[PDB]
RNA sequence: GUCCAAAUACUUGACACAUGCUAAUCGAACGUUUAAUUUUGGCUCUUAAUUAAAAGUGGUGUACAGGUGAGUAUAAUAUUUUUUCGCUUAACUUAAAGUGAAGGCAAAUCCUUCAUAUUGCAAAAGGAUAUCUAUAUCCGCUUUAAGAGGAUGAGAAAAGUUUCAGAGAUAGGUAGUUGUUAAGGUCAUGGCUUAACAAGCCAAUAAUUCUCUUAGUCGAAGCUGAAAAGGCUGAUCGACCACAUUGGGAAUGAAAAAAUCC
RNA sequence: GAGUGCGUGCAAUAAGUUUGCUUUUCUGUUAUAAGUAAGUAGACAUAUAGGUUUAGAUGUUAUAAUAGGAUCCUUCGUAUG
């Protein structure tokens, strides 16, 4: 948000739950692109490699 | 950047035998060959097919073989082309209009398309230029109104 | 480990805790000889002393929970209570050479708001006032231009259980039509023949 | 909800004619639902109405309407109410306007800004208050608002010379009291009487109606002629609570109201510009009729206030009242004989009658 | 309304839980999008211990449950406790000190 | 015929059904009534309110869940694999901006319209809670950009697959129908659409059409064989189709995907 | 001779419904007309006053053209013969 991006406490109690929860997506999306990503190349390198 | 050139892909080259010709302009049915397998009895069969090719400058008389392609979409019902005259009939090969290479019919379609677009943005414009100025002259109308009954009543305040 | 709660101005016995939380919880208020008996019997206690059915109980317990939290309901800050009577006064202020901030207070029934301490004039929470004399909030009966009270009341703080209006949504129409048919007989054949 | 408008008290001939007129044209059809309105107004229905006139129970006997020519037939509202008006001459003449508004309320007609402020003086002069307060109290039906601030200023005048008018009667002070008091609290806590219009006075004095010096000045009067009487046990109760409010509004007046401004210069100086809005006082007939009271209310507070040991409050009360007394002198000097603003000022600060 | 749920598995008295990823309006035990894991309410307790302790298994596919947290998935009452034992999300509910 | 646990339990008349139940919820959307309680005014009548119950107006959900197998005889704008793409104003996530003015009903976040919303088309709704000796929040509403989802567009191109009930009759079918030129439309392709010519296209062993008989379809889902692209069934489980007394229909909505509605 | 939850032709037909050489009607813009009803503007004067007077810039009413939506009829259309 841009009041987050401005260094901006929360505004009142519900504010801060939505910050934490926002950012508890964030991480889980980085973490969950990024570690299934090593999934797949994990993967397709077996099939390569014992295929070739 | 605005026109969408054809894909250019090379698919497939098939041999076949011109079946009919001369009914419709620039189009021949050709016979070519294929199999299919029986599954139950674990056989193949002769699957032969015929399709409706695209002959561009009519250079094609019914019973000579000939090589064509698939991918190039031109109607409905014909999704080949003519690459060449494998074996000609009647008359030779050099008696007959030139057949165009691929790369010369997918110039066509660029060159038509690219047209196409460059009607499209003169007539966008010159409708949008044409209600430009039907919706300025209601300004007009409008303005004058408004400037002669607001300066009445600026007169009459000094 | 069941921590007991003290008892609060506005509910001081047990009788008023089970009649504010009403679902008829207020027929086995005789099977708790004390304040600690509510807070510290359990489930299977309670199941043994008659409290029933499974829906009251759980209820209760519910509400039990609920109060040793502090959550309490409507009137539950109240400590000037009387015989499970308060009362509530506006409290003015200045704000601004203009304005004035008016507040729902709660103060002995015969003192004056204006003789009485900040920290003997509490502010009830879920009371406004509207307008410069109206107090306007759930149960608050008025008395006098600017003086409410609470009644303890029956079902002060239950939740509604949904009823049905008319047999529900599916049985709406048969019950209103075989009620019209029991109506065109007392008009027709029990009186006007 | 309420009972259908209706005239049934009328002295002159001249009056039910004008009511008559509004009540079956521009009131009854108000009645009707949204769909029968839009017909009457219609000439390809005009045929049809003249065969199947429609129809209202309106207490009893139903109604009948028949085509009406929005540009012809219909009646000049404005006109015909300031008609009717003058020609009320009588308590059961003046018992119609409850009425009257009530049906211009309901036909969305927006009267002249200044209507409610002569519907306020032709009724109490002649003796008539309770007659436009129940109307004030009963703005949800009839739509009297008190929206304009020279309204409220007309209303707290004439409460103000009734308590005057018997040499301010314990009687009749104690309830005159109550009535602005009734209204200050209405001002303030009710938002019918809050409009655009209001928004816009408000911002060119600063001063939000139940805080104006101008009207907070009536109640410092009548609080100021109680504590006079005494200053038995019960009443003796009552003025030592008169003294607190005294000492209270006298203390919550001057600091609202600044130091060395009268009248003409209390508010802003975009306030008296638009006639729309606080331009009655720039005339000196209307601003004697409203500082006379005003004025006289500071001088009989800084005199009890100053029995009590109050020294400050003392000099700040004969400040307001020097620098309004010098104003009013001077347009003392300019009224034309005859108008109501000299006598009223004669009578009450030059103590003649 | 992608929603990380429990489906309910298992004999009379023998409850045995599977985590899914389904659509809200749909049957509790249809064919979902995706099975993350599987959860036994009724804890276990170590073969060789004596000590008394007890556990309860549960095989999660974190890094699964976290792209589509991601994206919307809204978990549970049930669920949302799991992950937030994890560490994925901030407890739903706490014990009051007071 | 002693006991216990689990799992199954109208396979037939989609025959007719007593009784209670299976979809309601929000008062922090909205006023109406009735009661008490406190107030005005006039001397019980009459204003302005508070509160509590009872019916409603509204918003969302009854498009999910659960039940049945009557009808239904299929190769089709059906289906994969790769390449390339399109749409999506409701709900779910992330963020930004905007949330003003009237009328109608008893009132409204209900109807009707208006101002503004990069240029010009095109929006909205208000309610609630605190602080001080007006300010700041809370739940919403409208629009916009994305992610996810989707029952989405006839998506397209290339190369494939799909054991299609049984019996009997039928040689023609197709009229934007097949192709060319030109133009529009489309992200693109396609008579998708139109104008003008041409007389084509599909099929011959039944393409096409017709009648009868029977049937919900499918899966290591159930049973069975040593096995066969095995056979049978089509209960409980999962997916798909159809139906809700029979027949004939439309609207609403992002989408009929209803035990709704006519 | 009896029956028929079957197909089909014709006549008929509720809900619904294609089309417009239909029958009324609302709204939207566009152009005019009016200023008496309303509403919005300006000018002058009055004083227990708030009256006189002109004006269309938004908007209101009227007509015309034009766009769209409901109605009426038309066509198709269960039952039924
Ligand atoms: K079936
Ligand atoms: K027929
Ligand atoms: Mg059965
Ligand atoms: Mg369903
Ligand atoms: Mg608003
Ligand atoms: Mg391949
Ligand atoms: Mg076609
Ligand atoms: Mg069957
Ligand atoms: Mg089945
Ligand atoms: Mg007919
Ligand atoms: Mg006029
Ligand atoms: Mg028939």
């Amino acid at each position: 948000s841009a009041a987050e991006l401005a260094g901006l406490p929360p505004k009142s109690k519900q504010e801060s739950w939505r910050r934490k929860m926002a950012e508890a997506r964030r991480q889980s999306l980085e973490a969950g692109l990024q570690g299934l990503w090593q999934r797949k190349v994990k993967r397709d390198q077996k099939q390569a490699k014992e295929s070739k | 950047a605005a026109a969408t050139k054809v894909s250019r892909k090379m698919f497939r080259e098939l041999h076949g035998v011109v079946v009919t010709s001369g009914l419709i302009d620039k189009t021949v049915k050709v016979r070519v060959g294929g199999q299919k397998f029986n599954k139950f009895l674990q056989k193949h069969f002769d699957d032969p097919k015929q399709y409706l090719v695209h002959d561009p400058n009519n250079s094609l008389r019914a019973g000579d073989v000939v090589a064509i392609m698939p991918g190039f979409i031109t109607s409905k019902s014909k999704r080949h082309v003519v690459k060449h005259i494998i074996a000609p009939a009647g008359t030779p090969i050099e008696e007959r209009p030139p057949i165009p290479s691929l790369d010369e019919l997918w110039d066509a379609k660029d060159a038509a398309k690219a047209a196409k677009k460059e009607r499209k943005v003169l007539r966008e414009k010159m409708q949008a230029a044409e209600e430009a100025i039907e919706l300025a002259e209601r300004m007009a109308r409008h303005a004058v109104r408004e400037i002669a009954m607001r300066e009445k009543i600026i007169s009459l305040q000094k | 480990l069941p921590l007991i709660p003290k008892p609060t101005p506005f509910v001081p016995d047990v009788p008023t805790f089970l009649t504010l939380i009403g679902r008829d919880l207020k027929q086995h208020a005789d099977k708790f000889p004390t304040w600690e008996a509510l807070f510290t019997l359990t489930t299977d206690q309670l199941r043994e002393l008659g409290v029933e059915p499974p829906r009251a109980r759980r209820y209760l317990l519910r509400w039990r929970q609920r109060f040793r939290e502090g959550k309490f309901g409507i009137g539950g800050d109240l400590k000037h209570v009387e015989n499970g009577v308060a009362y509530l006064k506006i409290h003015e202020k200045e704000a601004s050479p203009t304005r004035t901030s008016r507040r729902v207070v709660n103060v002995p029934a015969n003192q004056h708001v204006e003789e009485v301490s900040e920290g003997e004039r509490v502010k009830v929470k879920g009371y406004k006032v509207k307008g410069v004399s109206t107090i306007v909030g759930p149960y608050a009966l008025p008395v006098q231009k600017g003086v409410a009270k609470l009644a303890v009341t029956e079902g002060m703080w239950e939740d509604k259980r949904g009823h049905k209006v008319d047999g529900g949504e599916r049985r709406r129409a048969e019950v209103r039509f075989k009620r019209g048919v029991a109506e065109r007989k007392a008009l027709r054949e029990k009186m006007g023949f | 909800t309420y009972p259908v408008v209706s005239f049934n008290k009328t002295s002159s001939p001249e009056l039910k004619e004008a009511l008559e007129t509004l009540r079956e044209k521009v009131i009854l059809p108000t009645y009707l639902p949204p769909e029968l309105r839009q017909k009457i107004f219609n000439k390809k229905y005009e045929k049809e109405l003249a065969h199947d006139p429609v129809t209202i129970q309106i207490d009893g006997q139903p109604q009948r309407f028949s085509y009406i020519n929005m540009l012809t037939d219909m009646p000049n509202t404005p006109k015909n109410i300031r008609a009717a008006l003058l020609s009320m001459k009588n308590g059961g003449d003046f018992a119609n306007l409850s009425g009257l508004l009530e049906g211009m309320h309901r036909a969305n007609r927006k009267l002249p800004y200044w209507l409610s402020a002569q519907i306020v003086r032709k009724a109490c002069k002649a003796g008539h208050l309770q007659l436009i307060l129940n109307m004030v109290r009963d703005v949800k039906r009839t739509g009297f608002t008190l929206e304009r601030h020279e309204t409220v200023n007309e209303l707290l005048f004439w409460i103000q010379r009734f308590a005057w008018k018997s040499d301010y009667s314990e009687p009749e002070t104690r309830k005159a009291l109550r009535e602005v008091q009734e209204i200050l609290d209405a001002l303030e806590g009710d938002e019918r009487h809050m409009s655009k219009d209001r928004k816009r006075q408000q911002a060119l004095t600063r001063f939000p109606y139940h805080r104006d010096p101008q009207f907070l000045a009536a109640r410092l009067n009548l609080t100021a002629e109680l504590a006079a009487r005494r200053a038995t046990s019960e009443q003796q109760l009552n003025s030592a609570n008169d003294v607190k409010n005294l000492v209270k509004y006298a203390e919550q007046l001057v600091r609202l109201w600044p130091a060395d401004k009268a009248l003409l210069d209390m508010y802003t100086d975009e306030a008296y510009v638009a006639r729309v809005d606080l331009r009655y006082l720039i005339k000196p007939q209307v601003h004697l009729r409203y500082a006379s009271f005003t004025l006289q209310a500071l001088k009989n507070a800084a005199k009890i206030v100053g029995q009590l040991g109050h020294g400050p409050l003392a000099a700040q009360l004969i400040n307001r009242a020097a620098a309004v007394e010098a104003e009013s002198q001077l347009a003392y000097a300019k009224v034309d004989d005859g108008m109501a603003g000299q006598k009223i000022y004669e009578m009450v600060v030059g103590g003649k009658k | 309304v992608l929603k990380l749920r429990l489906a309910r598995f298992g004999r009379t008295n023998a409850p045995f839980y599977n985590i899914v990823v389904a659509h809200a309006r749909t049957a509790r035990n249809s064919k979902p999008l995706e099975v993350i894991g599987t959860y036994d309410p009724v804890p276990k307790k170590d073969t060789y211990d004596t000590t008394g302790k007890l556990h309860k298994d549960i095989k999660l596919d974190v890094t699964r449950a976290k792209y589509w947290i991601g994206v919307g998935a809204q978990p549970t009452d049930t669920v949302w406790r799991l992950l937030s034992l994890v560490g994925i999300l901030d407890p739903k509910y706490k014990k009051p000190q007071p």
